[PDB]
């Protein structure tokens, strides 16, 4: 009957493809290891640098 | 245990079925202990496609199906986001305050929690 | 730039996260109610003004709100709810009151829940008594200032009622200044009323402040100095506190004292971390908490308990911490899931959180409100604590 | 019939007179366009452009879509990365319409076109469709008339000469084309004279 | 004149192209761009010597049922960035900066396909648009709003297939599948005022939307020209050129061979057929043509490949003005054609996804 | 007979 | 007769 | 037969009737408007001493004026002088006298018991068709085929009222007990079977469906058997609907609605919001036909109470062969 | 969810400010006025002033949508009280009185009302 | 064997969920331990009654040189 | 049942930065 539109519309998805590829090159999360890479956890704070976005702001220029 | 998958598409097309390295979520790599736990994780988190099972004659079988429905939409200020133009405030633009119609959605009230997670295993 | 592009894809990602959250909610909670506001809030605060009918299986409470808005008339609310207690339902807004400027923060004298306070982007603060005010404001009807204050020069986000002594009230701004007032002096017209006393121990903006709950002359204040001060009235010393401490590596935003305890102080900050202290030794950081991923703004020890605690901010996440579980060695996978003192997370807000609070008169329910106009109220899953 | 003969015959004469008239008109018309398009040149020549160049971005384009093209000309096949565009959510289908508040009357009729157009994608409609619209319009379709049109001068001259070679011809000619059917409009134009 | 095939470029996607247009917003001597539209593709190009072509940019969207079958060009007045604009069966208009290669601005108000576009030949921000929704619209793009709508009760009782602004931008024609042709105006009190008000809007400063100034009443109608659907139509000063699937282009005007155009009123029911440029072998619809900026020449295509280009001037015009141009290679069908700003060039794409860059003597 | 709603 | 019988189409075969 | 302006130069003095040819043959009493759309009407009018005179001229068509004013007036003395500003009662008296001296139980649609030689009898269309006579019979006023009007205090909405029990609405002129009549322009009432005529439709809203294409959502709540809106449209013949229904079923997109065995509604081209009502079999609205001032309109009524944001539906009363829409 | 809403006329999206209980749906559609007007001019057994007055009265009736008899006795008064300026700009005393007389055929009004209205004019 | 279609279909979900894996292993939405049907984890109870929390064994002998 | 769930990781990386003879023999 009804589809509804998928917000992820293959303008988002290539920035999933690209960095995934860059990562399987660099740090080989899927190949050189388990599907998991490590714990991943102890680092705690430099983790955000791989990928581009383990986390970014909604609002970089903000009221408070 | 064992695990087998079965990709289904158009009901009668190339399966390229499967095998599993561990007893883990092949997507998210979480280590769910039981079968029940795995299957619920699999239906709920990675809900974008659909999971059936006899579990097997050999205690491994799963059937996967690319979901037709899914309802994969935005969920925020339904206006000023879904058709704010391809310019600056297209999708987000959440910068200053903006209104919504007073809506109201009440997700659970209070649940009926059974000890056995199997109920899912029955039907 | 690519920043612009990255934020968009992040937004899409957020939707996905939210949907998975939704699907998992029956297996994380006992209750949630999401409402949507016609305008965002910068405040939430329950009240003790409970009521429930006989011959029903639900209850009713109140919520204080605010309004951030584009240009229109900011009018706050004192809304009602309806939720089953112990054993259908909804909420509604029952009342509204115009407000010159917007609302940065709002509380209420606990001695009299009929009274409330409020801030502005202007220098002044205000006080209302919603009894002597309409249900709903008409454009023609005059605005309910219900009193005025003065003593700042700029706005801020600090309010604090002393619950031990009536009338006393404290404040904050990028004035670097912590004013004081008390109201029982003049219940006449006396619309404006100026400082009892100020304090300027800080060097950057003071973000937040509050009274201790049992002590009466005593309160603690928090700035972007990377510092924490504990002042004390009837000391007659305005720019020298009783205690000072370089608490956190980064700015400091939040603050909270403990109900049941006398000597425990919690504190939130911009260094992605919580820290708590003893009021005996203030050089000694007892313990930290390291599982937010961005600054924090709010912390609220729970009533009904003293071993739990809450926190939230820019990370779109509201964590609840427990102190019982420190030094608990656990399964490896549990560490794979996060530290043990961390107890529960609520990631059902799709945008920054601006405020939340616990309630009394229900055990562990929270209201939490954000800047996507969303107001959730929810009861954490029970089976977590048997 | 000889009706069509006289049609073309009178056509030639009216055409000749009006031809000299209108070729003068065409001349003036070319002149009209001349000054108009001249004005358009003028405003064209008073503004700037920022012309187009190819993709120079060397970032974030590894392993994805690209487009190319062949020729019956001695040239190379040129492959370029094929940009993709941020989708927009559509909306369902509407066929526009008019608001209204109280009911309304229309006594509609026969071969009124908007002649149906079901498609040319799936059997070019249903074979039965021919009988469908033939049934609807009783075999009557817009512009199914032998001649091109009906115009006053031609109408008048034809009526006059048909008489010279009121109703025995009026009713018949009205039957020929669907402009009138009966001599109602015919006798109307007769009363115009 | 005399043209010559000097290139037949072709694409790989192999679905038909429908649309092709030059950018007449070149500069004097600025090299020559054109553009193309297909099944999910926008495709740009540039014209080099010897029929040489440098492909420049191509664009796509993710959906599959979409099929872009229009295009047209304009420019940002404020910032001089050229713009392209595209639309089709999915039913959305969108805008393209090739400068930034981003879909900067979209419009959704249509119920179906969007079979044409234009720009008001004076003011670039007025985007006409016609649709398969029995409707015309007139958007303003710089302020991101609708102005006007043309249709409903009065006439377009069936889908639409084309429209045109006249050479001044004081009037417009439309061209439908209900065997009709209609006028509208833009010069009026009501309409012009509405346009002007549209410029002066701000949604952030009203509790109350723009009043899309509807117009149900055409200033002229007629059904006596044609017998068949109507593919496109064009202005010729104050004459109307309209084709059909009748193997004949027509020229015409309303009423007499002498009555003024502005003296016409909606009661006007007479017409004036005064020109007929005949060709053969067209039995399909959506078969466009065009004219140069000068209206000194007229192109056309056919369902086998056979061009025809009637030199407009000195035309009989029924007896004279034929001039075929063929190669037996695109056995497929040409939709749309196009000239450069000058009459130097011609393109004609076709159903087999082709291009055919014809050029003249000198 | 076409589709025709009743009440 | 023929075209009244022979309706429209945007393509061939 | 025309007779130009009484306002203007050409003032051809003609008979009284001729000066009201147009106004007596165009106007619609049933509509209270001139040339009403839903009021097709092509019927010729069957039937509804001592002292000297003053030497002034009777202007042309002042003749026709004072001629037609004669019948309505029934011998006015000074009123006619008030109207025609420049004629004296004496000159008027003299001219009156001088000119006198110079002298299968299907549903049908309504037309009254138009009968001069009898009251509403075996010849009455409403008696043969089991219809009721409206306020336009050419019978006597004591025509038993007429309708009385209700006498309920405030609420004419249940079986207790005859106007609700019968399938109609409280015509204001026959029902004064209820406030149907009350309010020339005001809609503050308690007769809850007077909303259609006044058109107290709800603030409906248009947005995309969850079923098929578009759909229509109400903003503020309602209660059961409350009025929602009317399902307007063009009203056409049956055969016309057969024709149009061919293609509209070829589209698989109808907006047709059976009014009676004589006429159909079609809001394909024109109508109001409610025509975006989707379909279900468990609806939250339903429909009725209702005669109202002698016209079949169509009412929509809530099958149950509803809150904000909901979607509206109704039983189309089909075989379900057709796909959801 | 209580979700995105559209206008009905244009199919543009509806902002929540503009949900603004104003219903984009009024008694007197913007087109029907014009159409009835242009339907007047179609007639031939008719007259200029006559046509004009008919037009204006139709417009009035469409606007306030009067239904029952009593309302007509009020509506003539309303009509003059609104459109007297226009009627003076055109000076249609005779035509208007004639119209009123015609209204006193179907027994919708009484002679008192007519005279009353006419005095309301001047 | 139109593998291309099959692949272009499953490719979206897979891509997405990989991405969310590599977030939530770092920056989780919520906890898998608290989640009910994963009741296996963080073996614990309702133990502490704690307020006298100070144990303060932080001797901290760190010094400088050069 | 050959072809481990590394098949998933030939759906995400179809081409480039791929290898091992199973990422390519996984379909």
């Amino acid at each position: 009957e009804d589809s509804g539109k998928i917000k992820l519309l293959l303008h988002w998805m290539p920035e999933d493809i690209l960095p995934d590829v860059w990562v399987n090159e660099s740090e080989r999360h899927q190949l050189k290891t388990k599907v998991v890479h490590l714990s991943k956890l102890p680092k705690d704070t430099a983790l955000l640098l791989d990928p581009n976005i383990y986390r970014t702001m909604p609002q970089k220029r903000l009221k408070r | 245990l064992r695990i087998f998958y079965q990709f289904l598409y158009n009901n009668n097309t190339r399966q390229q079925t499967e095998a599993r390295d561990d007893l883990h979520c092949p997507w998210c790599t979480l280590n769910c202990r039981k079968l029940y736990s795995l299957l619920k994780h699999l239906k709920l988190c990675h809900s974008r496609f659909i999971f059936n099972y006899v579990y097997h004659p050999k205690g491994a079988r799963i059937d996967v199906s690319i979901n037709e429905c899914y309802d994969g939409s935005y969920a925020g200020n339904p206006q000023d986001i879904h058709r704010q133009p391809g310019f600056a405030f297209s999708r987000n633009g959440p910068v200053k305050r903006t209104p919504i119609t007073h809506i109201l959605v009440c997700r659970p009230k209070r649940t009926k929690a059974s000890m056995s997670e199997f109920l899912e295993s029955e039907d | 730039k690519e920043a612009a592009f990255d934020d968009a894809v992040e937004e899409r990602v957020i939707n996905e996260e939210y949907k998975i959250w939704k699907k998992n909610t029956p297996f994380l909670y006992d209750l949630v109610m999401t409402h949507a506001l016609e305008w965002p809030s910068l405040t939430a605060q329950w009240l003790p003004d409970v009521t429930r009918p006989e011959g029903k299986d639900f209850s009713i409470h109140r919520l204080v709100l605010g309004t951030h808005t584009s240009d229109e008339q900011n009018h706050l609310v004192i809304a009602s709810v309806q939720l089953p207690n112990d054993d259908s339902g909804k909420i509604e807004i029952e009342i509204k009151i115009n407000h010159e400027g917007e609302v940065n923060r709002a509380r209420y004298m606990p001695q009299n829940p009929c009274i409330i306070a409020t801030k502005t982007p202007s220098s002044d603060v205000l006080v209302f008594d919603y009894t002597k005010h309409p249900s709903k404001p008409d454009p023609s009807g005059e605005c309910n200032p219900d009193l005025r204050l003065r003593g700042h020069q700029k706005e801020g986000y600090g309010l604090s009622w002393n619950p031990n002594l009536s009338g006393h009230l404290l404040s904050a701004s990028d004035d670097h200044t912590i004013c004081l007032w008390d109201i029982s002096a003049v219940p006449k017209e006396g619309k404006v009323v100026d400082a009892k006393t100020i304090f300027t121990g800080h060097t950057a903006v003071v973000e937040d402040v509050s009274w201790h709950l049992l002590h009466e002359s005593l309160f603690g204040s928090v700035a972007d100095d990377q510092k924490l001060m504990i002042w004390d009235t009837r000391s007659n010393n305005t720019s020298k506190p009783s205690h000072s401490v370089d608490a956190h590596t980064a700015e400091v935003n939040c603050l909270s004292f403990n109900p049941y305890s006398e000597f425990i102080l919690a504190t939130g900050s911009a260094d992605k971390t919580v820290a708590l202290w003893d009021l005996r030794n203030l050089k000694l950081k007892l313990h930290s908490f390291e599982s937010h991923k961005d600054e924090i703004f709010q912390v609220q020890w729970s009533p009904h308990n003293e071993t739990i605690l809450a926190s939230s901010g820019t990370d779109r996440r509201l964590n609840v911490w427990d102190l019982s579980k420190i030094g608990e060695e656990q399964s490896p996978e549990d560490a794979e899931d996060g530290p043990p003192e961390l107890l529960f997370i609520h990631g059902g807000h799709t945008a920054k959180i601006s405020d939340f609070s616990w309630n009394p008169n229900e055990p562990w329910v929270i209201c939490s409100v954000s800047e996507d106009n969303i107001m959730q109220v929810w009861q954490m899953a029970e089976n977590i604590y048997n | 019939k000889r009706v069509k003969s006289e049609y073309m015959r009178l056509r030639q004469l009216k055409r000749f007179r009006r031809a000299d008239e209108v070729k003068s008109m065409f001349s003036s018309n070319r002149q009209k366009i001349l000054e108009r398009t001249e004005i358009l040149n003028q405003e064209w020549k008073q503004r700037r452009i920022q012309p187009v160049h190819i993709l120079t971005s060397v970032s974030s384009l590894r392993g994805t879509r690209e487009c190319s093209v062949t020729s019956d000309l001695d040239f190379p096949t040129q492959v370029i990365p094929l940009k993709t565009l941020n989708a927009v959510a559509s909306v369902p289908i509407m066929y526009s319409w008019s608001p209204l508040q109280q009911n309304f009357m229309v006594e509609d009729e026969t071969v009124l076109h908007n002649i149906p157009y079901m498609g040319d994608e799936v059997l070019d409609q249903d074979g039965t469709f021919i009988e469908e619209l033939i049934k609807n319009y009783d075999g009557k379709v817009h512009g199914d008339r032998e001649c091109g049109f009906i115009n006053d001068e031609i109408f008048v001259e034809l009526v006059n000469a048909l008489g010279q070679y009121s109703d025995k011809i009026f009713e018949a000619i009205s039957s020929m084309f669907p402009d009138k059917g009966t001599a109602e409009e015919l006798k109307e134009k007769y009363k115009e004279l | 004149y005399s043209f010559k095939c000097v290139n037949s470029l072709k694409e790989d996607h192999n679905q038909p192209l429908f649309g092709v247009q030059f950018n007449w917003h070149s500069k004097e001597g600025d090299p020559l761009v054109f553009a193309t539209v297909g099944s999910n593709r926008v495709t740009l190009y540039e014209c080099h010597s010897q029929g040489e072509i440098r492909l420049l940019q191509s664009y796509v969207d993710a959906d599959a049922d979409e099929n872009f079958y229009t295009c047209a060009w304009t420019y940002d007045s404020n910032t001089s960035h050229p713009l392209l604009a595209v639309a089709g069966s999915r039913g959305i208009i969108r805008i393209i900066n090739p400068i930034t290669m981003q879909c900067i601005k979209h419009y959704v108000g249509h119920g179906n396909a969007i079979n044409e576009l234009k720009f008001h030949p004076r003011d670039p921000n007025l985007l006409l648009s016609v649709s398969k929704d029995h409707a015309l619209r007139l958007w303003n793009i710089q302020t991101d709003t609708l102005v006007a709508i043309f249709g409903g009760v009065e006439g377009h009782r069936d889908e639409v297939l084309s429209a045109d602004y006249d050479l001044l931008g004081e009037k417009i024609m439309s061209c439908g599948m209900d065997h009709s042709l209609k006028l509208w105006r833009i010069n009026s009190k009501r309409m012009m005022n509405a346009i002007k008000e549209s410029y002066d809007y701000n949604p952030n400063k009203t509790n109350r939307p723009f009043i899309s100034q509807k117009i149900h009443f055409p200033d002229f109608s007629t059904r006596d020209i044609h017998r068949n659907y109507v593919d496109c139509v064009r202005w010729l000063g104050d004459l109307i050129l309209s084709k059909s699937c009748e193997n004949a282009i027509v020229c015409w005007k309303p009423g007499k061979m002498e009555d003024d155009i502005d003296k016409i009123k909606p009661s006007e029911s007479n017409v004036t057929i005064l020109g007929r440029f005949d060709y053969s072998q067209c039995d399909i619809w959506y078969m466009r043509f065009s004219m140069d900026f000068w209206q000194k020449m007229l192109a056309l295509g056919n369902q086998v490949g056979k061009l025809y280009v009637w030199d407009l001037e000195v035309e009989d015009p029924h007896k004279a003005k034929c001039t075929t141009l063929t190669h037996h290679k695109c056995g497929a069908a040409i939709r749309q054609t196009s000239f450069s700003r000058d009459s130097s060039i011609l393109i004609a794409v076709c159903d087999d996804a082709s291009i055919w860059r014809w050029d003249r003597l000198r | 007979a076409a589709a025709r709603k009743f009440a | 007769k023929r075209p009244r019988l022979q309706a429209q189409r945007k393509f061939a075969q």
